[PDB]
């Protein structure tokens, strides 16, 4: 009574709906501080 | 926020003479020091 398992399973399957299919996701943050700035993007030309 | 360490190494009290120290590495470290030691190996 009143006691469940709160993790429940997501099973997915190849014959599911489109929405029910497994879609991976990557979360980028970006954070600036008190440091050098030790993380950057730079294009260079050939020299004349 | 930069440790930056000069090097220089001689065969050989210290020795009367002029030697110039030439940079070695530069790092961003950028943690706060203010004491130090030293490590042997015995
Ligand atoms: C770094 O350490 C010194 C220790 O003498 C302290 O006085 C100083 O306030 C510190 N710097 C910061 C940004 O807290």
């Amino acid at each position: 009574f009143n006691c469940y398992f709160p993790l429940r399973s997501y099973s997915f399957r190849p014959t599911y709906g489109v929405g029910h299919q497994p879609y991976r996701v990557v979360v980028l943050s970006f954070e600036l501080l008190h440091a050098p700035a030790t993380v950057c993007g730079k294009k260079s030309t050939n020299l004349v | 926020g930069y440790f930056k360490i000069y090097s220089k190494h001689t065969p050989i009290d210290l020795p009367q003479g002029f030697s110039a120290l030439e940079p070695l590495v530069d790092l961003p470290i950028g943690i706060n020091i203010t004491r130090f030691q030293t490590l042997l190996a015995l």
